[PDB]
């Protein structure tokens, strides 16, 4: 776990329906919300390549060995009912853990992408501006809305804007 | 500058290593409980039985005598079905029936057996046709009078095929001392059964029992596997269902027992007697003897997997 | 400022995917190695069989005068046990035992098989009452001199309950053929039994045997079970050990065998030979072949789950 | 592995009794070691969590297919063994990767909250302080035994006490 | 300053919970494909049985004749071996092979049967040694004359051991109704067989079956296990195969079948019929009933398990 | 995943055959690429353990209950082989998912062992540098070829050049 979702970061924002991680600024002119394609997207193609491993095909074939209509003589009965609650024991056990360890892992891994989203913006920004410590950035430099779209998709200059913020 | 997650109102709690019904975003199921109640049967050359049993359509009861030499890839059973008119049953009867259940099917082929100085036509209200009959590919050899002798003879039939040939016989069981000598003449009756692979003798045993279908006789039915080129003979006196036809293993089937109608509109790989599973997911709560091409049981009803992050709202 | 983690002197040492005997701060263990040596059977209709043997309660020998209807949530299995006075066995007898253990006890029903024309109060110093008696649920036929022939007769019951019936016949096999004649009179005995389901006939088989109890004659002991509304019939004429009363299973149990002591004290569901697995581990190192409500078995004699952090020292 | 216990601290506290992880501070008015609770009891929780998991029951009764006072057949009595064998094998497997999976994880999320702890902790100082870099924080303004119980408790004011560290 | 880490031109593409076909640095494989086709036998004593059957080391055929008293801790058998010289098979022949394959070889001694008022050199030409010849651990029984009646005697042997004996004992099955009289005179044939643990009884069977090796008749091998100071006895009058000597298990080994040869340069633990499989892979794509110490077989031809790092170019 | 190897570090050193991680530097004194023993060992060795882990013995022989010259009886046959295959589904399931499951577990671990390198590097600097964001330190005092060894052995001093790249 890597301290992030439900970790500095108290709630989710239910008003993003545009995606998974995004930014919500406030500066001057206005208000926004936005969305993040590649940490959204790179969460969704691990899950979605999840699933694709627990949907498979067998060409493995199994037969009959009981009979419903007519019982089999009980001795060799018995054997297979052993047999195969045997089996049914190992397969439930299997079942269980898989989706015990994939859901642990599925959460850390979505955990893990919101500090990873985190930590390269941070990287971003350079001495300009400082950590708030719950998932906010406190910039001592206005930016606008021309200049958020500049952060957003990986654009902002981390020294032509610094100097400026230097002093504050 | 602020970033976050999405979230929502109502979420789905999940199980992990460490917790018990910690809420997420969205979630998907892993064990399968829809069931569709029919045999799905699409594209497969499909055998319904119906009053006909599996071991029936070797020996031929009225009943399969529309499917002496069927031909399928997939084989069901019904329980209203039955291997036999004149009681009787199978030794080993259950192999038999697993044997059947893959063959694919069944090609019957005269084994040519000829007879001198007894009788041949024996018959029962038990299976009837015109009249009272009897199993198609079997045939009851009998004294030539209303009693007499029966000659010690001896049949032999040399499978010339490549594949595997299933010889079927059958002992009958008088329902008296008095009853055997006037179909078969007084005396220990014995037939004696040996090949390449095969050693085995049968005697009969005459005595009460219950009246099955009207009547207290019984036919012991008893069967082996001739292999190419090897060859099988039938040292007899008496109490004797000769073979009619041998048969032989089309190829490859699945057998199925069931209680639910036929439906060639959905293809099915996974069987059990009240339907089809059609799904893709791992396991299945539905039935634990499931056959074919199947996901694995589970005793869990439900097991959701996580397709989303950890869900917290304000 | 400084911050960092608890430690302790004497860790425990665990095995990792990457690791093997790296100490943490604390561990617990997963395969139980703990038995109590009883059988904790508190709260459970218990019936220690002691010499009675599991088969000996439906034929009755002396041992199993006690268990002859008995009732049962635990039935336990002791190595003195014996399913015989006059020496025997049972054919099919492991599948028989099966079937009694998770019976949930017995209740017994006179057949009520009228004999004219032959003798009834067959008797052995094999098995002691008063003087030389019998089986309590069976009844030895005889003829009614000390020699002479016996009548082919023929009885039949009828299940009228709603529960299969426990059916038990046997075949007396004489020490000689002058032996089988002084007790049936000469010629091939011949004992019969059909049913709607069953299919079947016995022939004795004189001959010396080894001393067993004082007794070289041996009792085949067979059986069959009666669905509801179905017959069964027997067509006999000597070397046959009638049925006296039929069986029916009261309902649900568990079967074990045994050499401990039972503890109404402790609570059990997981049993073996050797007593008591009482753990709510998943695993256990202790008997392969324990029954009832247990972890599984595994070869590790240890395997310890870490519930703490790395351990380092200064 | 999140690099921290038996990362960059050197050693564990033994004289820490009191809880899994803590503060050990040293200012001018003497010494003192603590405890966080919200640390330790969610390390706590989740591993207790995992005993929980562990510790199962089962409505799966097994019942006897063998005789130990008497024998099977062979031919059975081999395909019991055999049978029997085969599910041994794949428990003890099951048991052992479960075992070593599970304190894997166990060991990393312990040292995953050691990680947490700190990096929060070091949110809240802002620039008035600066990483030691083996686990401790240089602070460039005295705190004391009352100003240090307000950094325990995640109250102390990440401004008000800034400008006078600013200089040093 | 900067850093990173290394990379490859041609990395490995291996499977994860989430991806599938991300190339790695450096990869291992999982599943065992490479097979020896030899018997690695080194430092064992192996027995290659050759032409003669398992079951023939206690018959003793002349194929056996060096096999009947072997000794190894790895028993092969082949494809051309032989249970039998006269025509016959055993009665719960696999039960008997399982046990002999892990017997460690086998111990005879003679069981010292007397036989007055018989014959005893029954002999024929599907046995050849000097001449037509017989089994070497077993005695054709005969009457004294050209025809005759036979006696009916009684035999009777103590496991003077502390390990079980096995014996085994034989029922001929003449051609005829004539043939069985000319052997053993006329009359209803009776072999009956009796212990402290076992209760059987045996009757001939005459009749025509095909020729093999150039005969007709045949002979059921039958067998029994004494354990210690209990006894087995004989009772007979003819049709039998009398045991000469009895045998005991030597100790441990480990059965295999196989075609290939052997090599005492290399050492195996996990065999197959196509060779040796030497590997440490936990799992192994060669062969589903490999025998011995093994990997598990997987369906699964190839399953890397990745030793590096992701592997990313500029 | 802790977000470095394939992170925000782009590619990989090819020209790495030295070691698993290293540094590369630009300063005046020319060029060199060198190798860090610490962070490559510790990652070997526990690739190492891995194998070991997988690499097992086994006392427990199988013998035969099948028979290959001569079938046994159909009806033991079929549940011999029911069995049989029963028994091949799991461990075909089990080997598929211990393979995924480590791939996924060494893959990260490694990952984790670039994140871990990095940030006590970082902590070594102080105040003397500050971080690129693409895995690089921009320095603002020329190190050289000498001070350069002595960051690379963790001997660098925090402090000792620290006031002269303070003004810059
Ligand atoms: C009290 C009295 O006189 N009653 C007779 C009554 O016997 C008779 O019924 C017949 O009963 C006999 C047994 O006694 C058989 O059951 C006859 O049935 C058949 C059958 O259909 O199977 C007739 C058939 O021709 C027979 N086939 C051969 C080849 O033998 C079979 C055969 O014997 C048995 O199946 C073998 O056990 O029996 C049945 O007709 C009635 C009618 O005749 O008349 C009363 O007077
Ligand atoms: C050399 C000599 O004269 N010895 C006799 C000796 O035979 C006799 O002992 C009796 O031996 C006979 C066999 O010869 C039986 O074993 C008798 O045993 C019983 C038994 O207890 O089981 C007596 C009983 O009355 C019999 N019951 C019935 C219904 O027949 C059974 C029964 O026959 C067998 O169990 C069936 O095989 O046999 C036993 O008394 C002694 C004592 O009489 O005297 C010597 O002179
Ligand atoms: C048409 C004609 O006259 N042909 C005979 C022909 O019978 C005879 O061959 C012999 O055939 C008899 C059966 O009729 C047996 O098969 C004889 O074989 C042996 C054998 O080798 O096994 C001889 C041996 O001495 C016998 N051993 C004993 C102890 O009996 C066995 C034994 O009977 C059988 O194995 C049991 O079923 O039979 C075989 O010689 C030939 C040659 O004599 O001559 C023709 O005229
Ligand atoms: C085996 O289990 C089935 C249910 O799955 C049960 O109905 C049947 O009685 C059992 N067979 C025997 C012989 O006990
Ligand atoms: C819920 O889960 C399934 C599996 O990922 C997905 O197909 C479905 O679209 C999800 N619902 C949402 C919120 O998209
Ligand atoms: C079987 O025998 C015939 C005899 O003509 C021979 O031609 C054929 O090759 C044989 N078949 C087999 C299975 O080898
Ligand atoms: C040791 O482990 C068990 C399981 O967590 C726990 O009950 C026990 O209290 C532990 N000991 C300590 C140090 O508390
Ligand atoms: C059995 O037969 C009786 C005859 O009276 C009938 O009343 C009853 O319904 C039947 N029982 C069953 C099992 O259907
Ligand atoms: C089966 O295993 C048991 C021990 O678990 C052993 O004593 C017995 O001999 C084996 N059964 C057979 C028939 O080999
Ligand atoms: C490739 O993998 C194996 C297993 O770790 C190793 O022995 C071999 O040396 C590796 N190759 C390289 C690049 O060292
Ligand atoms: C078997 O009987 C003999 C008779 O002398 C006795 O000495 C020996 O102790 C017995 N052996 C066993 C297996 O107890
Ligand atoms: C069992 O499987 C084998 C192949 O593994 C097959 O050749 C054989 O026919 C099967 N046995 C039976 C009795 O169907």
């Amino acid at each position: 776990l890597f301290g992030a979702i439900a970790g500095f970061i108290e709630n989710g924002w239910e008003g993003l329906i545009d995606g998974w991680y995004g930014f919500r600024h406030q500066n001057a002119q206005g208000e926004g919300t936005a969305a993040d394609y590649k940490s959204t997207q790179s969460a969704i193609d691990q899950i979605t390549g999840k699933l694709n491993r627990l949907i498979e095909k067998t060409n493995q074939q199994f037969e009959l060995i009981d009979n419903e209509f007519n019982e089999v003589e009980k001795q060799i009965g018995n054997v297979i009912n052993w047999t195969r609650d045997s089996i049914t024991e190992v397969w439930s056990y299997n079942a269980e853990l898989l989706v015990a360890m994939e859901n642990q892992h599925t959460i850390d891994l979505a955990d893990s992408e919101m500090d990873k989203l985190y930590e390269r913006v941070k990287r971003q920004l350079r001495e300009n501006a400082e950590e708030d410590g719950t998932g906010c950035f406190e910039i001592f430099h206005k930016c606008d809305d021309d200049c958020m779209a500049s952060i957003r998709n990986n654009t902002y200059d981390h020294s032509k804007y610094r100097e400026e913020a230097m002093q504050n | 500058i602020c970033l976050g997650h999405h979230a929502v109102s109502n979420g789905t709690k999940v199980n992990t290593l460490t917790e018990r019904g910690v809420e997420v975003v969205n979630a998907t199921e892993t064990v399968e409980r829809t069931n569709i109640p029919r045999i799905c049967s699409k594209g497969k050359r499909t055998v319904d039985l119906g009053q006909c049993g599996l071991l029936g359509t070797i020996t031929g009861p009225p009943q399969c005598d529309q499917f002496l030499e069927f031909s399928a890839d997939l084989i069901i059973e019904r329980r209203e079905g039955s291997d036999v008119c004149y009681p009787g049953k199978f030794v080993n009867e259950e192999a038999l029936r697993q044997i059947l259940r893959e063959s694919g099917g069944i090609d019957k082929e005269a084994m040519g057996f000829t007879y001198s100085g007894i009788r041949t036509n024996g018959a029962t209200s038990a299976c009837r046709r015109s009249g009272s009959s009897f199993y198609a590919e079997m045939k009851w050899l009998l004294s030539n009078t209303d009693n007499a002798a029966f000659p010690q003879m001896t049949k032999s039939y040399k499978n010339t095929r490549k594949s595997p040939a299933l010889i079927v016989w059958g002992i009958h069981h008088s329902v008296s001392t008095a009853e055997q000598t006037k179909l078969y003449g007084s005396g220990n009756k014995l037939v004696t059964v040996g090949s390449s692979n095969y050693q085995q003798s049968f005697v009969p045993s005459p005595g009460a029992r219950p009246q099955v279908n009207g009547q207290s006789g019984r036919i012991d039915f008893h069967w082996l596997m001739l292999n190419p080129n090897d060859t099988v003979t039938f040292s007899f006196n008496g109490a004797f269902i000769a073979p009619d036809r041998a048969s032989f293993l089309r190829g490859k089937s699945m057998g199925i027992q069931s209680g639910v109608q036929v439906d060639a509109n959905c293809e099915g790989d996974c069987y059990h007697s009240g339907g089809t599973i059609i799904s893709n997911l791992p396991f299945q709560n539905i039935d634990s003897r499931a056959v074919g091409k199947c996901p694995r049981y589970v005793k869990q009803r439900s097991l959701l997997l996580a397709t989303g992050m950890k869900n917290v709202p304000e």
